């Protein structure tokens, strides 16, 4: 015999397919010779020629489906107090034999059933509809064992899953299998294939969970301190979590912990922040660890114990910038901050997972701190903050090692953005700075030029324009006076002299000179080679000097020894004037010199004050005739 | 080269692919994988010649006469007992 | 007379010569001294001090002016 | 690592598993609850046969970047062929 | 009797104390009576009137303590392998008595000792001296117990030592006591307190200790991978600070670590660099965490490694920075950088113990990265930056969150640090920043001033200086258009009329057009109202119009619907002039419009390619003589 | 006609009338003309024929006193 | 808490461990090898009476804010008393 | 206020300080605190006054008279027998 279609008795090999599933679905021995004959027979009722019986075996299988799962309900419900496992035992036999036939009844669902089926759309949009075998019979037993029995069961599995919870551990495998059960009688349905699972046994469990939890929260707050509370809530929190992976289908494990969260934690978020106000005071190096993780699981947990962390470190930082003294105010000033700074970042990071809120908050603190104005000078702080890079940038004897400013230099930025007004510390530094160039006081212009680059990448270009010209200036300067003198070669002065030319642009100098200074004629040789010099060189320029800041150094033979001391432009031009006249009146270095009476005076003061030379009038105050007398018996 | 070889014996008949340069000593070697049989009781009878136990592409067994919807022709004969081959069912 | 070393401003004398504001010589005389400010900017006093009489900005860059240096 | 399928008129044809597997129904077959053998009442030697051949053709042809080229179906057999291929699920 | 000084016997008195200290030296019972009464004749026998028989006293008992030290060494000797416990007891033995002793001898060694004793400073520049009874008996101890059976007592030591290391256990007190004893036989010693146990036992203990160390090393390193040998380097040094803590003195700690860090780790610095190149790009979450303390140890051991990690680095941060889309790169570019950034700071706090060389060596590298020039754009990393503010700040249809863009923000001002030429980003920003308020595409102001502040927090209020300016100009601007309307009141425009009052230094609008454009007459009255009503309540000012910039919504009534489309100022007047005539020549709009061909041009494609008029000469291109004819059948 | 928005700069007159190099008004024309701004990156803006002739003798800015750079 | 002294004649004084404690022989005495009763064969009753209240006066004006009064010394005891700090190195 | 007191019983005296408010049974726990001996048998005689178990102040016993430089004087009996007190050695 052949494919051909032909008349087949449709009672006798139904009896035989009977025979053969109900052997299936008991899992009993079947012939592999015997399987292919029921596919053959099976073909043939399908193209039955004198009309396709398929509707007919569909029938008859649904009809002895029906008969065996209510032969299953009885023998469930004649079990009591073991309905789970043999339950599960029934769905593990039920699920192969549901695949056995399955695949025994492919051409049917898929020559007959799929070309009847109804379309998805007609569903949404709408006698049962016809559906593949294998749906067919999940879908019946969750009629009829899922459904009928559905009060039952869920009460069992929620019994297991307490008495899990109290330490009694019932069987994993029934119950896991129970669920996957329920995952699984409608994973034939496209749409929502959580549905029944979420409708039937999740939104009870969830409830009953919370319950239990809300009730586990009361118990453990009534016996325990705020840690001991929080440790026993992470314990709870781990264990149910093994609970639900061991169990419940994955979906609802972020559900479950979600509630265990809710009715546990979040109910009591005003006990949280109440204890949290001395938790961080003591800086309970563990508790914030565990205590950081919860609050992070509420929505509102985190922001009101992050503020909390702010106003103790805004204390906390406070006291040790407050009690600074007066005269190492501002290398203390940085050490003090920085580490107060230090400690909390590793607390931050080790402590609370490195949360980028509280470091956030703590430098919504330290700014505060740092540019707090404490003294009673007015914002003080940037300015004695600068007065740190001098201490770090004056050349000392047998001064600290260089790389090891480095470092420190590194770590003077970390303060350097908490500053307020950036701007203000750069006028501050830029003078402070112009001086300890114009005497050669910085060690070294590498050192310097670190910090010019740092702030450049601090804070761009333009805030260190004026610097940066500034460092500049005298570094090709140096060229510049060596290659003065060349001109001489190439061509007396007399003296040792030097220049710096400066930048007009950026010299913080703008006072200019009110009063017409005198040079004197030893000097004003050399700037009339200068002068001229510089405009040969450099030409379609102007220079101006400013002589009271000029430095030189005077020789005098009167005296017994020859001694040599640092003087001022000012200075030189009123010794000078005791070179030829041992006693000079008020008036007449007036008219030499053509200064003011305010800074003459100062000039003259200083003088007198080294004992250079002696007021010859009786009056310790200066007038336009007071005389003044070279000291001839000065000493050293 | 792959070549795709019938081999039957009486109403025994398998189906395998090999390459054109492999010789009577790989296709016997599937015949202890699967049916278990020495090779010197194997032998083989392209058409009515006995093949050496000589590569398929010698043998021309080549991938011109080897296809998927065309596999080359050999008979299996084992101990020295004749090589018998029963023919197919004759469609209508 | 044993030594001296010289610091001296160097600036073109062709982009600044006048008063912006007031063509006059800055050393006081207007149409007096040299104001200044954060804005590094000079105009006779008397005027700087008429126009801070009348506005609290900055002639050039229009900010709120306080006085640097004298 | 091989099948054997038996026809109507017992002729045996042994074949590998993957060819097995092309067919669904040969899957339902073999996946029923020591050699795989696999008869078939209905499918005589003949047509059994080319059958394997087609599977032949399709494993070797399918997702090949050569040129597939037309397997012969002889008018004679060709009812018969595809009354099979339904039976068979390809 | 009484305290008066007698004739006193030397002999029965001398036996009779004799026979009182030889039962303290053993620790035998001593009536206290009895103790008393010794106390008396010790008195009585240091004021003896004869003469003072105080110098008999230290004598007779420094020759008891010399025999009973010289058996107390035959008892030592008589011992073997059992020399270490019984002396250590003979030790605490005799080291009791000696300070009984001390307090029995408190007058004689004040009266005669201390009165007669050399001071330190005759010792240290210039017969035995005068030592205390305790300071005599502890130096002779040392002289009879320690230095005849120092190799031996040494040697023994040592090998305890030794087989504790072997963990072999030896009894901690005898030997710990014994240690304590070279210390405390020298302790009267003012100068120099462990002279002594540093000469004898210290200095070949840590020879050995360095020679065991080695070869320990040696062995571990031939029977271990550089993990394993590390982790056993660990284990050993933690197991040497326990043995040093509980053997030795606790001076010599410090020193012993030292030279087990010496000999077992510098040794083979070459080793710990050499494997140290895979172990951080292999990225060992723990390697690191104790390869890191390791290095710290030894001098060198860090540099190498820290400059490895930037290595590392730099190249990890590349790759996750070279295939950015070159649609979405701005906006991915700065996401991509911040987890390279954030991972690693998380991985240098927790596992190499939140070194600060290391955070700054990832700045060494992450500012290398993203100022690298990676597109084929010269130095295009800081405006492509730009545009990610933008849109974070750009009004689109359902914008997200604005609280969510400030935490946002907050993260993009760490990688705004790592920019190198800030300068530039700033110029970028404001043109980007001066389309975004003109047309009002920021969301608010607010959003927009959150930047500013922060920028002005990062760089100075220089740097933000135009910024600052940009932002408030508006904000005021909104009240002067309204108090412009008051004048209207107060006093027929026509027309719906809005105006900005921009200041000529922020705003980046340098080009002033040359073309004189003539104000359309619908325009010209507002412009004349304008003008005169500035002067009024802001004289002394001069006012200047960029027309081209001015927006500005026409309606069109000739066309069949009413339509609504918004062009330029410039577009203004090419309609207006088709308001009298359907078709006007390229004269008559270059004469009305009186500005630039070449903008014309533009003006007029832009118009033609929206259709808006019709090009009514053939050739495509524009010239003079072009004219052109309204769309009176354009729709949209 | 149906709605119009306007944007202009403001300036004082007096404050900025003048060019370094020249002090004759940016608007008019240079002393030598008597001619378009030439505008540095530096927002400087002076006559490009004044700047060209700067550039020669130094390549700065005279007010900036920085290296100069065409804007515009 | 106490501490009793018997002197030559046999007079027991009882004084708390601080008071002797000032006396550095003392020290040593209740520091050699139940009442803590120490016997002075060479001090008579008055003279350790005395001893005692040198302690007490010490005690109390040791550390004292208030101005330390004079304590009084018998000149027909004087020299004993001397001897007698000697021995106890007080 | 402190007052320093010595007590006496035959060649045996204790010194001690105590408040001026205290009883004469403060000085009484103080002699069970010494010589456990019960506070009845105990009596103390202010010379040959005896005082009722009244403070120190109440007693006479002030700052003035119970210094540590001249402490003050009270003898003490036990169960009731007559006082009995040996004087101290004479000095030379
Ligand atoms: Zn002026
Ligand atoms: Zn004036
Ligand atoms: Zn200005
Ligand atoms: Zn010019
Ligand atoms: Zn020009
Ligand atoms: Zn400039």
């Amino acid at each position: 015999m052949s494919l051909k279609p032909r008349v087949v008795d449709f009672d006798e090999t139904w009896n035989k397919l009977l025979t053969t599933i109900k052997a299936v679905v008991m899992l009993e021995y079947v012939e592999r010779a015997t399987w292919n004959d029921r596919f053959s027979d099976i073909y043939a009722l399908c193209v039955a020629y004198p009309e396709p019986l398929g509707e007919r075996l569909y029938t008859e299988t649904k009809i002895f489906l029906e008969n065996h799962v209510r032969h299953l309900h009885k023998r469930v419900l004649e079990s009591e107090e073991q309905v789970l496992v043999m339950y599960h035992r029934y769905w593990e036999e039920y699920s192969k034999g549901a695949d056995y036939m399955d695949c025994l009844y492919r051409y049917l669902n898929t020559q007959f059933i799929k070309k009847n089926k109804l379309t998805e759309a007609d569903l949404q949009y709408g006698n049962e509809p016809l559906m593949e075998i294998g749906e067919l019979a999940l879908d019946m037993w969750r009629k009829l064992m899922v459904e009928p029995l559905q009060a039952i069961l869920i009460r069992m599995l929620l019994r297991e899953i307490k008495n899990d919870r109290g330490g009694e551990d019932p069987n994993q495998k029934v119950i896991h299998g129970v669920i996957n059960s329920f995952v699984h009688v409608e994973q034939y349905k496209k749409k929502f294939p959580l549905k029944f699972y979420q409708e039937i046994f999740e939104s009870p469990f969830l409830t009953e969970t919370g319950e239990y939890y809300k009730q586990e929260a009361s118990n453990l707050l009534q016996e325990s301190n705020c840690s001991q509370y929080m440790e026993k809530v992470l314990g709870r929190l781990k264990d149910e979590e093994i609970r639900c992976r061991k169990y419940l289908h994955p979906s609802s494990y972020t559900k479950v912990i979600h509630e265990c969260q809710q009715r546990m934690v979040a109910d009591h978020l005003q006990f949280l922040h109440a204890e949290c106000h001395n938790i961080i005071r003591q800086e309970k190096k563990n508790d914030m660890a565990n205590m950081y993780v919860l609050l992070r699981a509420v929505s509102t947990g985190l922001p009101h114990m992050i503020q909390e962390l702010q106003n103790h470190i805004h204390d906390e930082g406070l006291r040790a910038t407050s009690n600074l003294t007066q005269e190492n105010m501002p290398t203390l000033f940085v050490e003090s901050v920085l580490e107060v700074h230090g400690k909390f970042v590793q607390l931050i990071n080790t402590v609370l997972n490195g949360d980028q809120h509280f470091m956030s908050a703590l430098d919504k603190a330290l700014t505060s701190v740092v540019n707090y104005r404490e003294p009673k000078s007015v914002c003080k702080a940037p300015e004695l903050l600068a007065k740190y890079c001098d201490n770090l940038l004056k050349k000392s004897a047998k001064g600290m090692t260089e790389n090891e400013v480095e470092d420190r230099l590194t770590s003077f930025i970390t303060v350097f953005k908490y500053i307020d007004d950036k701007d203000v510390f750069q006028k501050f530094y830029a003078r402070m700075l112009a001086k300890r160039l114009i005497h050669g006081l910085s060690m070294s212009m590498d050192s310097e030029e670190a910090m010019i680059n740092k702030l450049k990448q601090a804070c761009g270009y333009e805030f260190t324009s004026k610097l940066h010209r500034m460092y500049t200036d005298m570094s090709v300067s140096a060229d510049l006076n060596n290659k003065f003198n060349n001109f001489i070669k190439n061509q007396d002065l007399g003296i040792s002299f030097q220049i710096y030319v400066l930048q007009a642009g950026a010299w913080p100098l703008t006072q200019a000179p009110s009063s017409t200074f005198a040079i004197p004629q030893e000097l004003e040789k050399s700037v009339q080679m200068f002068e001229l010099f510089y405009s040969q060189h450099f030409s379609g320029r102007k220079l101006t000097w400013l002589h009271y800041l000029c430095t030189g150094e005077v020789k005098m033979n009167y005296l017994g020894k020859p001694y040599v001391a640092m003087v001022t432009t000012y200075q030189m031009a009123v010794l000078l004037a005791f070179n030829n006249s041992e006693t000079v009146s008020y008036k007449e270095l007036q008219d030499s010199t053509q200064m003011n009476e305010k800074e003459l005076t100062k000039t003259i003061k200083s003088l007198l004050d080294v004992k250079m030379i002696n007021h010859d009038s009786e009056k310790e105050d200066i007038d336009a005739e007071s005389s003044f007398s070279l000291n001839m018996n000065f000493s050293s | 080269m792959d070549v795709f070889l019938m081999i039957r014996r009486h109403k025994t008949t398998i189906f395998t692919d090999a390459k054109e340069s492999s010789t009577v000593f790989e296709l016997k070697r599937i015949v202890e994988g699967i049916l278990k049989r020495p090779p010197d009781e194997q032998r083989l009878y392209k058409d009515d010649q006995l093949l050496d136990d000589k590569t398929l592409g010698e043998c021309g067994f080549t991938s011109q006469t080897a296809r998927p919807q065309a596999p080359a022709t050999v008979g299996l004969a084992f101990r020295f007992e004749a090589l018998c081959i029963e023919p197919f069912s004759s469609p209508p | 007379v044993k030594k001296w070393n010289a610091v001296a401003l160097w600036a073109w004398d062709i982009v600044v010569d006048n008063c912006a504001i007031c063509r006059n010589h800055i050393m006081d005389l207007c149409i007096c001294t040299v104001a200044w400010g954060v804005c590094n900017h000079a105009f006779h006093f008397h005027c700087i001090s008429r126009w801070l009489k009348t506005r609290q900005v900055c002639p050039l860059d229009n900010r709120e002016w306080e006085f640097q240096k004298y | 690592m091989y099948v054997k399928l038996i026809s109507s008129d017992g002729h045996e044809f042994i074949v590998k598993r993957e060819h097995a597997l092309t067919s669904g129904t040969i899957k339902a077959m073999l996946s029923g609850p020591e050699t795989n053998e696999v008869n078939f009442r209905e499918i005589p030697s003949h047509v059994l046969s080319k059958v394997c051949m087609y599977f032949t053709y399709k494993v070797r042809y399918t997702n090949s970047s050569t040129e597939i080229p037309e397997f012969p179906i002889a008018p004679e057999i060709a009812l018969e062929l595809l009354m099979a291929a339904n039976f068979l699920d390809c």
